RNA sequence: AAGGGCACCACCAGGAGUGGAGCCUGCGGCUUAAUUUGACCAACACGGGAAACCUCACCCGGCCCGGACACGGACAGGAUUGACAGAUUGAUAGCUCUUUCUCGAUUCCGUGGGUGGUGGUGCAUGGCCGUUCUUAGUUGGUGGAGCGAUUUGUCUGGUUAAUUCCGAUAACGAACGAGACUCUGGCAUGCUAACUAGUUACGCGACCCCCGAGCGGUCGGCGUCCCCCAACUUCUUAGAGGGACAAGUGGCGUUCAGCCACCCGAGAUUGAGCAAUAACAGGUCUGUGAUGCCCUUAGAUGUCCGGGGCUGCACGCGCGCUACACUGACUGGCUCAGCGUGUGCCUACCCUACGCCGGCAGGCGCGGGUAACCCGUUGAACCCCAUUCGUGAUGGGGAUCGGGGAUUGCAAUUAUUCCCCAUGAACGAGGAAUUCCCAGUAAGUGCGGGUCAUAAGCUUGCGUUGAUUAAGUCCCUGCCCUUUGUACACACCGCC
């Protein structure tokens, strides 16, 4: 995937600062809906979303025509050592009010 | 003679009045308009005339777009149209006004009947 | 190619601008009350949307 | 406040519009509201013909499907104002409400 | 008004939820014993109750997973943030539901058994 | 098959060594040897092209042609 | 082969037809680079398959990787990416080439390994559905018999639409199917409710009689849920209920199960849905991110883009529509429906009142309607009433073809559709054959929905008008039960 790193950031942070994140299976989609203003292609995301399942990062479940990838422990530690973030900072699905 | 007035008026014929003299289909589509494709056609075409020598018919340009309706402006030029395989060379006549570039490349043979196979026992 | 031919052919509208929501097919598509459901589909879920038999 | 509101209550079973259609404007009365009369609409039958088969081979045997969506109108009408005294709606699951005004 | 649609095409929006949630649950909690959905609207909010065998399975580490999928259904249809919520049921007489049953029998199989 | 054409030639790159299109002259004298990009999304830091004919902004795509 | 019963996917008696003509549409064949393909009662207006692009899977060509991940090279002294100009290209695909700028670690190369495919395989399969078969049939336990495969139960008889029930009985006790069941239509002047349905009464009105009526006639004109400023629910809606049970009378009947006739009753058989065991090498891998195996996967069988084709014609066939006319055609007037739809997550695309322009197809502004609130009281057709036509291929028929005008779209040519003026071809009731059908039925007749950017000769329903014949039979075509013969068991399309 040739998608640059402003938006490979973007994407990466929205999917740590929350557990999950949802996208529709159109590869000729204009935009993601969310993360509106960064005018990122929806197949940007799904490959590397793609990647990310390839690596084991992230599992993947397929309704009718859409991916709800879950980001697993071993994504925790990748996306905070690639985002050069100290362990505290956690997605809201691990840590609630506590 | 399109419409009663010579060729030499039709040259300088704008498109905002040439309108009335084609026929609805035409009209219509020249009432919309036309996208760029058809003007870099017109664009080609232009330059091959100008490149074209002298007492010579210019050198043939082809296009896919058969849709394209022929214009008293590109009379006389080598367009090769596509018939689905190949380019098919067409002159532009001066009676060719009003038709569709399509009308000039058949997209099939006529057919010669043969000896029928095993159905229609 | 690039993106100024890659997706240029039109699709806002006709056939192949409409595609089953569930298996996103593009024949016998049930357009009605907005279903934009495949007609295989429809039999397999009308159950779970609501519509069943009565006669 | 001077409020006079309209209720309307829709599914797609008779049981449940019929049982809350009957409580709440049996505790409107007994809340002490006169109560328009409940006003049953015609119901909207939504008709769907398939073919039963998948393929097209067969016997051409339709299968059709209906889902009839029943509502009910209910106006609450009170001298004094309507939405400070009754806020409960005891709604269960499959059957919608709108609640709308005299204005609305 | 012009920004709600007619009640026929609401009524089939509410069954083309119906049916694309519970296929996200069924492909989702197959091996968690999953059973079926009930889903509770209001105005004020939506309830959505996963009938399961499994809560403790379905429920992840401090309610990880539960929190998982409420995240998944608060993106992919929309909702307003808060209005949305998950509860997972445990089901009665699990042996009368052909669904868990079934599922169990798939289990079974992929398990290795004749 | 049997592509009546021969298959076609990809581009290969020219593998352009260091660029040092620029140079100083007698202890330090800065000489902008290429063209500036005047628009903003260009900016001051890149340069034109060197055409025989136009220049090229690598970023604004904007052709300066000189006759 | 016998015996009994049954069916308009059988017949009888009929009705309407089909096959005869034109056209539409689907198969075969022919031609083609391509006319993608499946399917041959139980395929042939079927794949909801009415394809200009898309659809597309076929052909002619051109791009992109949307080839993850891992390993090893490669590189910030540049891995590599985009692009102006020119040629080149159908293309304003930096696709390639000359030419330099520019992104910067995301890529590139090679090795494995993905992945995808409307690619193949329904004779590998799931699921679906069709058919056997909508006929009434099917099975367990225990017991009886037989060495056993198996048999009784599951039947002589009577009855039913029904192994439906009564009756006998080495069977007893069961279970499914049928029945029962749900929706539907028919009666409820019985109950509840009604400004998003009405009625009645009254008050304003408007017009005619006003000779003289006057509580005269009409109004789909305005009002009385505007909140004090009428009642009512018959007409409409939709809920709760009732109502019909062979219940009552006569007859037949073992007087049992039931059957015929009749009164009262709205109704003395409303149509549907579901629909057992076992099975088919029945159809779909071209519905699916249902899917095994095989094939391809960078010059792509992926994917996108451009065009053509899927319509192509010496010909055969299927379903349809139009007609062959006077029981008609045209012109004008009069007059009655019911299903059901209507502005959208992607998705842009709604139903449309009314006013104006145009002859029409259409266009131009004002609105209503997310809907018993607007289209709409859906002023529909058929039919009815009057005009003309006059037995002729004629004012029937409108196929073929010319010209012009609009609509939708990126694009209407191989004519999208529509409108106008032109031409009026066959066809004068159709061979041998053959389809469907018993009461609101066939048939005539229009109207919704599906497909729809634009669209119906198709289909699903709806309504309007509305019958002849029949209340039987096994003659043909078949089916069920019993007995019988068998040299068949892929089961007579057999075997020989
Ligand atoms: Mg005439
Ligand atoms: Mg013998």
């Amino acid at each position: 995937m040739l998608m640059p790193k402003k938006n490979r950031i973007a994407i990466y942070e929205l999917l740590f600062k929350e557990g999950v994140m949802v996208a529709k299976k159109d590869v000729h989609m204009p935009k993601h809906p969310e993360l509106a203003d960064k005018n990122v292609p929806n197949l940007h995301v799904m490959k590397a979303m793609q990647s990310l399942k390839s690596r084991g990062y992230v599992k993947e479940q397929f309704a009718w025509r859409h991916f709800y990838w879950y980001l697993t422990n071993e994504g925790i530690q990748y996306l905070r050592d690639y985002l050069h973030l100290p362990p505290e900072i956690v997605p809201a699905t691990l840590r609630r009010s506590r | 003679t399109y419409r009663g007035v010579d060729l030499d008026q039709l040259l300088d014929m704008s498109y905002e009045q040439l309108m009335q003299l084609y026929s609805a289909r035409q009209r219509r589509r020249l009432n919309r308009g036309l996208r760029r494709k058809q003007h870099s056609l017109l664009k080609r075409l232009r330059k091959a005339k100008k490149e074209a020598p002298p007492m010579e018919k210019p050198e043939v340009v082809k296009t896919h777009l058969r849709d394209m309706i022929i214009l008293p402006e590109m009379v006389g030029s080598m367009v090769g149209v596509y018939n689905g395989k190949t380019f098919n060379q067409v002159e532009i006549k001066p009676e060719m006004i009003g038709h569709y570039l399509g009308e000039f490349s058949i997209t099939y043979k006529p057919v010669k009947h043969g000896r029928p196979g095993i159905g229609a026992t | 190619g690039h993106q100024q031919l890659y997706w240029s052919h039109p699709r806002k509208f006709g056939q192949g601008s409409r595609s089953c929501r569930v298996c996103s097919n593009r024949h016998g598509l049930i357009r009605k009350y907005g279903l934009n459901m495949c007609r295989q589909c429809f039999r397999q879920y009308a159950k779970d949307i609501g519509f069943i038999k009565l006669d | 406040a001077i409020h006079r509101i309209r209720i309307t209550l829709t599914s797609r079973n008779v049981k449940s519009l019929e049982k809350v259609c009957a409580d709440l404007i049996r505790g409107a009365k007994e809340k002490n509201l006169k109560v328009k009369g409940p006003v049953r609409m015609p119901t909207k039958t939504l008709r769907i013909t398939t073919r039963k088969t998948p393929c097209g081979e067969g016997s051409k045997t339709w299968d059709r499907f209906q889902m009839r969506i029943h509502k009910r109108l209910i106006d609450l009408h009170s001298p004094s104002e309507i939405v400070k005294q009754i806020t409960s709606i005891s709604i269960e699951p499959g059957v919608e409400v709108e609640v709308t005004i005299a204005d609305a | 008004m012009a920004v709600q649609i007619s009640k026929k095409r609401k009524f089939v929006a509410d069954g083309i939820f119906k049916a694309e949630l519970n296929e996200f649950l069924t492909r989702e909690l197959a091996e968690d014993g999953y059973s079926g959905v009930e889903v509770r609207v209001t105005p004020t909010r939506t309830e959505i109750i996963i009938l399961a065998t499994r809560t403790q399975n379905v429920l992840g580490e401090k309610g990880r997973r539960i929190r998982e999928l409420t995240a998944v259904v608060q993106k992919r249809f929309g909702f307003p943030e808060g209005s949305v919520e998950l509860y997972a049921e445990k089901v009665a007489t699990r042996g009368l539901c052909a669904i868990a049953q079934a599922e169990s029998l798939r289990y079974k199989l992929l398990g290795g058994l004749a | 098959y049997t592509t009546p054409k021969k298959n076609k030639h990809k581009r290969k790159k020219v593998k352009l060594a260091v660029l040092k299109y620029y140079k100083v002259d007698e202890n330090g004298k800065i000489s902008r040897l290429r063209r500036e990009c005047p628009s903003d999304e260009c900016g001051a830091g890149v340069f034109m092209a060197s055409h025989f004919d136009r220049h090229y902004c690598g970023k604004c795509c904007l052709t300066y042609c000189f006759n």
